[PDB]
Parts: structure tokens; sequence; C-alpha cells
């Protein structure tokens, strides 16, 4: 009998440790990357490998926000939440390192929010 | 540790026509670490962290395409970083194709 209440509540805690974070990379405009590594990540589950998907991230949104693209994309406007944005005689910020802090705090959203519900099944 | 304003300019020009070449030059004081090619809206941007010297006072970047189209033009402004701190915005260049 433990062993099936262990098993559902890691399933349980699976599925909803996934959605805050969804929240998370649509509040970021994942959602418009024609990549398709939002979907991508969706499908295949696993939702602690977030900060994975960030290095890309970055990767395509400096591609894509480039003085040198053609024509206007819609994640562009996230870099002003991200602080990269920078005042005269501000600090450099990595742009890598403001997404990986983004998805730091939607990661461990989802793991404290996962362990409770792990507890709450059994 | 006051940064003086940095400059932008075109090469060959300001009015390029459909398809061809130019090239948008940051220019600067000695020693910058990073060079960034701004448009109108600030969160497009290129950065590059290859800065020649061009002469004992000087150093400069430049970020090239090589055919325009449409897209491409509008207001272009240059900001660096150097020793610390991000530097002041240059004045606007505004590239329009033909
Ligand atoms: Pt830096």
């Amino acid at each position: 009998a433990e062993k099936a209440g262990a098993a559902a509540g890691l399933k349980a805690g699976d599925i909803h440790g996934m959605k805050i974070v969804i929240e998370g990379l649509k509040a970021l405009k994942v959602d418009t990357l024609k990549s398709g590594i939002f979907n991508s990540f969706v499908q295949n589950s696993h939702y602690t490998e977030v900060t994975g998907l960030a290095i890309a991230i970055d990767t395509e949104m400096n591609e894509v926000c480039s003085a040198t693209y053609i024509g206007i994309h819609p994640i562009c406007v996230v870099r002003e939440k991200l602080g990269v944005i920078p005042k005269a005689g501000g600090t450099m910020v990595k742009q890598k390192d403001a997404i990986t802090n983004v998805l730091k705090q939607a990661l461990e959203k989802a793991t404290q929010s996962a362990e409770a519900l792990s507890e709450t099944t059994a | 540790t006051d940064l003086p304003r940095p400059s932008i300019s075109a090469e060959p020009g300001t009015v390029i026509p459909l398809g061809s070449h130019v090239t948008f030059v940051c220019r600067g004081p000695v020693g910058v670490q990073t060079f960034r090619l701004e448009r109108e809206r600030n969160y497009l941007y290129s950065d590059t962290e290859d800065v020649s010297q061009t002469s004992p006072s000087e150093s400069e970047a430049r970020f090239r395409i090589d055919s325009v189209n449409a897209g491409n033009a509008g207001l272009f402004r240059c900001i660096y970083y150097k020793s610390r701190k991000w530097s002041e915005q240059s004045d606007y260049l505004e590239l329009v194709v033909k």
C-alpha cells in the first residue's frame, strides 16, 4: 500500500510542479519562439530541466532580438523586465544570468509546491 | 572614470540601396570592453567584444549587414561598457533604404 501511495504522490507532484513553471515560461513568451522549444518541453515533461531551457532561450533571443534582425519579434519586449537594458553608469547584467534567475525562481517555486502534494496524497 | 559620449557613423553612407551592404561604426575611448548597437526600440541590440585600437586615444567596433531590406531602416546608436560602468548613449543616426 505504501509503494502505490509513493508512486501516486510522485506522479501528482510531477504533473502539478510543471504547471506553475509553464506559467513561468509563457510569462517570458517562450511561446513565441519558432524553434519550438516551448512545445517540446511541455510534451517531454521533466520539469526540473528548466534551467536547461535557459541557455537555448538566450541563444535564440540573441539571434531574434539583434539590431541586425529582419522584422520585429514579440519576445524582445521581455528583455526590459530581465533588466538587461542599461541606465548610464550601471553594471552590466548578463541575459543568460537573468534568464536563469527567472527560471530558478520558477524551479524552486515548483519544487516546494510539489513537496506539499507529494505528502498530501499519502 | 567619467566615460566620454561615443559616436556612430555609417559606411559607406546614411542612405543605402536595397540589397547593398552597410556597416555601422561605433567609436569611443581606449579600452572599451563591449560595444552595443541599438535601434529605436531599446530592446533590439547587438553586443560585440571585438574592439580595435584605431588610435592611442580611440577604439572602435563594426557591425555590418551584408544586404539591407526595408526592415533594417531606422534609428541606430551605440553604447559601450568600459571599466565597470555602461557609458552614455551616442546620438541617433537614421539609415534609410532605397
Ligand atoms: Pt559583461
